[PDB]
């Protein structure tokens, strides 16, 4: 079986590839400010306490689920059509019981033509928002993510802002939280901005997004340039892991490709910018031999 | 010329005197600072007010402390002071939250370089006793590396902005103490009760919080 992107093995290689920059992962906030509190610790407490931040750090970067699109509500409960034109305007039912969870409340329509169905994901997302307010998200979508603001957004470089907005807006299984998604990961290949994504736990998602469209040379290019060697090769290997069939894994298998040869390979083959890869893995290359003898 | 003047209190003090009744004399308290940690204070007694402001802004910068300031903008910590019948209570604030302070406090504040610190001031209110009281408070507080050099211990701070984030502000210049600190279960420290009362919301001053112009 092809590999889901929750698997233990993924969501390793993942955790690796999007590392732990702790100052970035709790980089001060602009927000209501109290006065900081001081502790006197010793050297083994000041690493405790680096541990917990790491350990804090980590729940924080957990990465969010990819869920493909959810399938579109069209189901009809009933059709009463002695209703047919006694009402003019459409009924929204929602059942707020409190203990049912969010994906199995019964929210119905019964429209003007008398037909009572379930209610489409929209009208579900909106009523859940309208009678259970989830912080962060509003009733009506913003106008951020239209793509005229999209754009000014990514030209100031708060990709993950975008990418914090979807998702307290929309459900990670909505067209819309795919789209935006897609959009902010085609601008950072784009313009070369993986680095923003680092540290933060939309990198796997930015991660398995080109690995399953195979367009993984910006990154692998990024990450030879920012020397992190290891996360290239692990990012190969996933490549290779989720397309068996794919000829640069294949290559792979044929030879004994266990480390800086895996690129190689995916640069002679299933690279569409294979040829500036080996040049800047060349260029690593020749620096490594200059300044690490 | 990188130091500013402010006046604080000019009154008319009078004797008596044979030869000529009642004598009258101006004394002014000048307060100076650069901006920059350096700022003083002096009196001048004259017959002329001009010549008395001339006085005491000449004399202030001969008088000069230094007031240590945490990240340029704030106090180390809080400062508790009753120098003669005035009480001084000062409160180390983040950044952004102004000077919520005496007019005179905020006036030597910005001639120091705070810019950021919450001042009560009890009983007496004599401008010349809060004057010096600031001053000594101000100059007597102990900065951070000061603390981490006499308990040998790294000065952590918290920051709830930050998170679990720990930020090391001060490491002791000599070899680092391994002893652990002792855990005090209970702090023996000598609350104030307008604090007390103001965290568990009992105050309920029509006056606290008002909103007012930018300081």
């Amino acid at each position: 079986k092809k590999p889901t992107f929750m698997d233990e093995e993924v969501q390793s290689i993942l955790t690796k590839m999007t590392g732990l920059n702790l100052q970035k992962t709790f980089k001060p906030a602009i927000q209501e400010l109290k006065p900081p509190t001081y502790k006197l610790m010793t050297q083994a407490q000041l690493e405790e306490a680096t541990r917990q931040a790491v350990e804090a750090a980590k729940v924080r970067l957990k990465m969010p689920p990819v869920l493909e699109e959810r399938v579109p509500i069209n189901d009809v409960l009933a059709e009463d059509k002695i209703l047919e034109g006694t009402e003019t305007t459409k009924y929204v039912f929602t059942d707020i019981s409190y203990s049912i969870p969010h994906r199995e409340r019964f929210i119905v329509v019964r429209e003007p033509s008398g037909t009572l169905r379930k209610a489409s994901w929209e009208e579900r997302d909106r009523m859940i928002q309208v009678y259970f307010p989830k912080e962060g998200r509003k009733i009506l979508t913003p106008i951020i993510f239209k793509e005229e603001n999209l754009r000014t957004m990514y030209s100031q470089d708060r990709h993950v802002d975008v990418l914090n907005l979807c998702f307290a807006q929309f459900e990670p299984d909505s067209t819309e939280y795919i789209k935006v998604h897609h959009k902010t990961y085609e601008d950072i290949d784009k313009r070369g901005k993986y680095d923003l994504l680092r540290s933060t736990r939309y990198f796997g998602g930015m991660v398995w997004y080109f690995v399953n469209n195979k367009k993984i040379d910006g990154l692998l290019i990024d990450q030879i340039q920012r020397d992190l060697i290891d996360d290239a090769t692990n990012l190969v290997q996933l490549y290779h892991v989720l397309h068996p069939d794919g000829q640069s894994a294949q290559g792979a298998k044929d030879q004994a490709a266990e480390g800086i040869n895996l690129i190689k390979v995916f640069a002679k083959t299933e690279a569409q910018k294979g040829a500036y890869i080996e040049l800047t893995l060349q260029t690593y290359q020749e620096a490594l031999s200059r300044h690490s003898a | 010329e990188d130091f500013d003047t402010r006046i604080l209190e000019v009154r008319n003090v009078f004797t008596m005197t044979a030869k000529e009744g009642r004598k009258k004399s101006i004394r002014v308290l000048v307060a100076v600072g650069n901006g920059k940690g350096a700022a003083g204070f002096s009196i001048g007694k004259a017959t002329d007010r001009m010549d008395a402001f001339r006085k005491a802004k000449n004399r202030a910068v001969h008088h000069l402390h230094y007031i240590e300031r945490y990240e340029d903008h704030t106090i180390f910590h809080d400062i508790s002071l009753r120098f003669k019948r005035t009480h001084i209570k000062m409160k180390k604030q983040p950044k952004g939250y102004g000077l919520r302070c005496h007019r005179a406090i905020i006036t030597i504040c910005r001639l120091i370089g705070i810019k950021d610190m919450y001042a009560k001031v009890s009983g007496s209110i004599n401008m010349l006793s809060l004057t010096q009281g600031l001053f000594r408070g101000l100059s007597r507080q102990e900065t951070h590396q000061q603390l981490a050099d006499k308990k040998g211990l790294h000065v952590v701070e918290i920051r709830e902005e930050c998170g679990p984030l720990p930020i090391v502000v001060a490491s002791p210049r000599g070899p680092l103490r391994k002893d652990p600190e002792p855990e005090d279960e209970v702090p023996d420290v000598k609350l104030d009760w307008e604090d007390v009362k103001t965290a568990q919301g009992m105050k309920r001053s029509v006056w606290s919080n008002l909103k007012r112009a930018a300081t």
